[PDB]
């Protein structure tokens, strides 16, 4: 993964605000446990991507990140992800019951557009601050590289793709029972 | 100070008693550090994660890095990723290839064998490089599976595992082709004991077939199919080694378990076809019928732990005695399907990863317990480990070796009683097989 | 406190601009101590209020937050923001003399509109990083739910109502000695 | 290593002289939570928390995780927050109503007893249930505010109060209808020793009444008013418990600390009309002018921490020498009205949560000083312990017990005497009243 | 350093997007290593600054911040950045060989015009989020002041002076050898 | 339980040999500051931190925080940062002017020679306050810098320092006016132990000869050369102190050494011109050629690190055996040029700050190496400090004292084993120079 390929004509105001909006909404469902609602913006060929990300001398870094045929924090389709929710709404799921307290805080957006009509690749920074049970507190970074179509629900669009790059190698935190 | 009488006293298989000071106090893992991990048999990786000459991957043996690295002569050879000037990391990458190694604060060079072959300016300032080179381990394999020990009078692997093997077999030895590792490994940090992490895929389905993991086969039967129809296994065994702590337990004939988590392909693949049938072949001379061993979980002490049916493999790291990192990666068959090991790779990544259906109860449940143990009335009083006693046999008519019932504790009480061995036991004279 | 009802029309670019304007502006306020100068955008009908956050199981998560008759970390006036504004700016007030280091990371804005002119409902996430003394670092996240009115001053906007839901149960700082 | 008579030179009440080593020390602090946090009674709530049946309150005592529970039969009983299992978290919530405790690890189930009704696979992998229950701690309430101690051993509540309870009656004796907890419970993290806290609310007006809260008062006081006209209280005693090593101060006939911190309602509550009068009434056993009682302080020993006349109750959970977690909730009047309730509310808010103005300036010094033990020469020589020295009497006419000067360290000495009798003495035959 | 002194008149929509649209492209340069890019930002007269914060008492507040003639965190001209962006990316640049894994989360940008054209003066907070190694954490957040001039690179602005007042005193990181 | 025969086999200076248990024991760290850190030396700053009466300077003695302070009568005093009544905080800001000093806790009021003058209701409440002013150190100055002590015992600085104070002077004493320090202090945290730091400007120039520093010098050449050309120095010697622990190592003309550092300006004013032909001739009872020493490190025992040809300061304060904090600062002659003291400000900064060129690569080590250090294996051997064993000698023309090459680790040995002596040495009889 390089530096994103950003169009060196931004996009329009009026487009830039539509996807900042699209992200604060998207984050206020996952922050208020909206799984439901926070699911049905995924398309039925979603594919939900989070490499491994290793420590590599400079003239190894071409091989920082793991590739389509290894291992991964997630790889995931609709059919996988529906799984993780009925999970994740269970109350015999005990890693969210009682569940965590997460903030994702959004920035950074990029608006790119593609050869197809009303889809956008779109790149973005975030933290996600998650506190857990009494003490626990897990900080994550990264950028989420995202494939956006426009659709008629609530939230103005829904995600065809998400790839999330975090900035660690061994994952600080116990878990990741929440969505990036 | 831990005397080997106060040590016999934390373990008691014959009443089936724990003393929880185990996995809290600070004075008894230093000890652990030297008696267990110092001496033991300990995982580091595959074959191929160090496929060519020069290819290394940087690894544990409890809390000391150690450089294990594929040699000219097809050899593996680990060494202590600690150079012996003033202790600098001489290998600072996770992974690779290289020609030489060289520590970055003097430029003391070392080849990829871990011998110190320059020093600048050992002329005019010197001394024997021979003498000075990193501190080596010894290297063995065992189908694949690369351990290291750092002790000359530790029994050979072979020994150390003994009937423990043919269980391994299920997993590693179904095909000529043998075992091929999956690209990358995952790690995370759990706030808890190695011991729970040990303990449970060495005797532990109990907590599988209860209550832990009822949201994460939700999330691997159909939508359409609720824990109504999920299936409840609970016919199965469990096996105790007769030398080492080393314990396996799994489900038969049951295959509701299996096919939640793994998918209908690789359910299929283990249990009917001519992979399966292969492996019944090369594996019915041991007295074990493996295509009616459905979902099982092992661990070869003190850190290896591996889910047979599933192919998930992790080494516990100590980190203190209150916290863990988990380093893990996935083996298929090397001659398997394409479609049998993406199956493999994508179920693996949902089930087992940090972010996995299962891990994520799993994990939950130790952090918890180790919180716990902070106060002095949660230590005061031994946790009970007298599931299944005296009711293993090792004249079982479908299983070789000392064997149980699959919600059993003999597996974990064969595990803590090694651990008191190898605790209170200094010489390998008395500890040995 | 369930997910924030963003309209389903978002708001005009201008208005959304404004608004992000006001907050960077307030969090300069803050992050540079010129309390007095902040206390001024707080209007005198003002209800300063962070309730008490706990771990509840999914089938009691409506008892999460504290209520109007129960303890919170914050539940202010006017008059009792003006005695805490006094003890900040003391010399005598030692929680903040020598004073901490702040920084108010504004981000995810969502603007709705009122039945009154002039007037908006805000919702937006936060990261406050609390630096002290020589070691002491604090970092808070959450979201504001805000009520600002348009007003005549060097922001633009005055605060009528603030609510703070903070990412924590048990504080892991000492104290509470910034402004939200 | 600490022998008797090597604690007893850390504490000498005749001198005035404190060892700082007793904040500081982790060998002293493991001491603490066998010989003091394991045998005393610790507060935990009061009966408002848990009002009707199935209810429960996740709590501490020390560092031992507990859950307080009303029964049936209206009865409240304490037992520990751990499985016998293998230590897993029984109950995972705050608080809430529960029909029966369940463990999410392997399933072991419980009713609100705390007793093992249900192990799954009983009766094929196995013992007796009523033996494998969680330790149950005693239970003794006094007028409200729920007491727990795990020694079986130990005196029953009332002993261990002794003549303090008269100054506990103060808050808690006013009304025949009681008192009742306003909902919702405070909790943050203070990296110092519980000492410090606990020293301070038992014999520490000092503070107080000339550096500490200075601004505190400010933000209190009239808008139109400054501090050099905000009245300066001087008259007042202080108490010294006969056994416990309990401690209370409080100001006399000066209503400059009460009108600035609680308001002009609250005070006209506390020393006017029929509402104080009839706490006169009530507490006329006792012999005390309780409507020139303002602005008072009290620790119950350990760790029971509140202030009678602003109705702010505390809980300091120890979490290693150098660390404290501060749980506060706030007692009213049960029959009080609507306006006072609401007064005490929003006052106690500003005054005494995590970001009231007096707690910003409690904790801040408590910071600093727990800081400056990391030294070697900040504990090389004593605290002045000296203040009020021989000067407190039993023969006072308002006051019972070993009364003396609102600005003494007299109950200071005594509660740290005790601590040193509880860190030495393991026996009850002599540490008892 | 006071509180940045906005105008009152704020800027354009179209300027105010250009400014954080430049700020995101820049961050994803620094946090995908693009050293050499990133460099070229940097004007020939560019003062690059990060003074020492100290705790100071209220009645001695002014003390707060390192002089002109004292020593600094950095203290960069276009000649000395030149030396770091060769160390940077270096083979033998041990601090950063392997790299770090960095993310620059930014946004509260205030954007203010100057006397020359086409320069302009900018304030931002930020949080930059480092990961190195294994499980090295070092979190840093402050704000940022620059003076941004009109180029014609992928960009669309070049940095003519950058002071950075970062929210610290002691500094809980064993380098800086990031760029923000 | 550390004996002395224990302790002194930590160190092998005849062999060249190291413990690595020393870099990272709980126990000898603990030692530490009582046997080294509490019976030292130690550096505080310089003069002009604190030039006019009532200023002061907030800073450590091993982990004790002590005020700094110049007195009425143009003296400086150095006590305890810490009230002897419950330990606060006495002076809260870090350096600035003060009339008086006064605790936010209880009020006890403190003169500027950190005397008790004022206690609050002491007529009422209450003991002597001349004795209970908090603990003072003893304060000596040479040509500028500040240095402190705990015991009485210890000898005086000047014959601490010893043979050490010639080179001291290569820095201190060029002019008659002496030094003045640069404003401003920078602080940054190191997660490794102080030993490490202190035998790099002790006795390692080996590092910055060969590949720590490769990058750092690539930084400071000019664009249009690059390492290939970069004239590598070879030629140099380095200095151990006949007692103390200090060393010294700097290059014997080559100028590629310091104008990669420090630039054409500074080289100028170092080498040449009426400045350096004043320091030869100031310098000329050491019979040393100053102008020909380039490049210079410089370690004061134990915590005392400088260089003198760029003028770079700096105290490392112990924060366990595992982390430390770097205070550093910078000094420039008194009459010297707005020019040149411009140009030491900017390379200082441009070099050894956090973010500094050079710095970066120190630290990167140091943080590894403790890692490491974790592991049992990793301290099971000894490090080597063979380096220029038995080359040393005391008869050389131009620099006096133990001088040998420098690229060796006599002074290195000579650290470890004062360091050693103190640990296991209780009195200064046997200690003493
Ligand atoms: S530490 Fe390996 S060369 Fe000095
Ligand atoms: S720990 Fe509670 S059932 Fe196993
Ligand atoms: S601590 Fe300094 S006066 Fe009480
Ligand atoms: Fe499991
Ligand atoms: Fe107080
Ligand atoms: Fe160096």
């Amino acid at each position: 993964f390089k530096t994103f390929e950003w169009p060196s004509k931004a996009a329009g105001l009026e487009l830039q605000n539509e996807i900042e909006q699209f992200y604060y909404r998207e984050a206020q469902l996952l922050d208020h446990r909206a799984y439901e609602a926070w699911f049905a913006l995924l398309d039925k060929d979603i594919h939900y991507f989070m490499p491994l990300r290793t420590n590599r001398m400079i003239r190894e870094g071409e091989l920082e990140y793991s590739g389509d045929q290894d291992l991964a924090h997630f790889d995931e389709t609709h059919e996988t992800m529906y799984g993780r929710i009925r999970k994740v709404t269970s109350d015999v799921g005990w890693a969210e019951n009682p569940p965590s307290r997460t903030r994702h805080l959004v920035s950074n957006v990029i608006v790119k557009e593609t050869a197809t009509p009303d889809t956008f690749e779109v790149n973005s920074a975030f933290i996600l601050y998650r506190n857990r049970l009494e003490r626990q507190v897990d900080i994550f970074a990264g950028e989420r590289r995202d494939v956006l179509r426009r659709a008629d629900n609530n939230l103005g669009f829904s995600i065809a793709k998400r790839t999330i790059l975090l900035d660690a190698s061994t994952l600080l935190s116990n878990n990741l029972s929440m969505f990036f | 100070n831990w005397t080997p009488e106060a040590i016999r006293g934390l373990v008691d298989q014959e009443k089936g008693l724990l003393d929880p000071r185990i996995y809290a106090d600070q004075s008894l893992y230093e000890l652990e550090l030297e008696r267990v991990f110092g001496r033991s048999w300990l995982l580091l990786g595959h074959e191929s994660h160090v496929p060519e000459t020069g290819d290394f991957l940087a690894t544990y043996m409890g809390e000391d890095p150690v450089v294990m690295v594929r040699q000219k002569d097809k050899s593996i050879k680990v060494f202590l990723n600690q150079c012996r000037h003033r202790g600098m990391r001489i290998c600072r990458s996770d992974a690779g290839n290289a020609k030489a190694f060289t520590c970055s604060y003097h430029g003391w060079a070392y080849d990829i064998a871990g011998k110190l072959v320059n020093v600048p300016f050992e002329k005019e300032a010197f001394f024997d490089k021979a003498e000075w080179g990193p501190l080596q381990a010894r290297v063995a394999t065992y189908k694949g599976l690369v351990f290291a020990n750092w002790d000359v009078q530790a029994p050979d692997l072979e020994t150390y595992l003994g009937d423990a093997r043919p269980y391994m077999d299920v997993m590693l030895d179904r095909t000529p082709a043998g075992t091929v590792a999956i690209g990358g490994m995952q790690k995370w940090v759990i706030p808890c004991n190695w011991k729970f992490a040990a303990e449970q895929f060495c005797s532990d389905m109990y907590h599988a077939g209860t209550t832990t993991h009822l949201s994460g086969i939700l999330a691997g039967i159909p939508p359409e199919m609720d824990l109504s129809q999920a299936q409840i296994p609970t016919k199965g065994n469990q096996f105790r080694a007769a030398w080492g702590g080393h314990g396996s337990g799994w489900y038969v004939d049951e295959p509701g378990s299996l096919l939640a988590v793994m998918g209908p392909k690789v359910t299929q693949y283990w249990t009917e076809g001519p992979a399966a049938e292969l492996a019944e072949q090369r594996l019915g001379h041991t007295g074990m019928p493996v295509r009616r061993m459905v979902g099982q979980h092992m661990t070869i002490f003190p850190t290896c732990s591996f889910l047979p049916a599933m192919n998930q493999i992790r080494v516990w790291h100590p980190r203190g005695p209150n916290e863990i990192e988990v380093w893990a990666f996935t083996l298929v068959d090397a001659d398997a399907p394409a479609e049998i090991k993406e199956e493999y790779r994508r179920h693996n990544i949902r089930n087992f990863s940090a972010g996995g259906v299962f891990e994520q109860d799993d994990g939950e449940n130790w952090v918890e317990i180790q919180k716990g143990l902070r106060g002095y009335k949660a230590k005061s009083q031994p946790f009970n480990a007298q599931m299944g006693l005296g009711r293993s046999q090792t004249g079982h008519p479908d299983f070789p070796g000392n064997v149980g019932y699959v919600y059993a504790e003999e597996a974990a009480r064969g595990m803590y009683h090694h651990w008191m061995r190898m605790m209170s036991e200094p010489s390998w004279a008395t500890l040995k097989p």
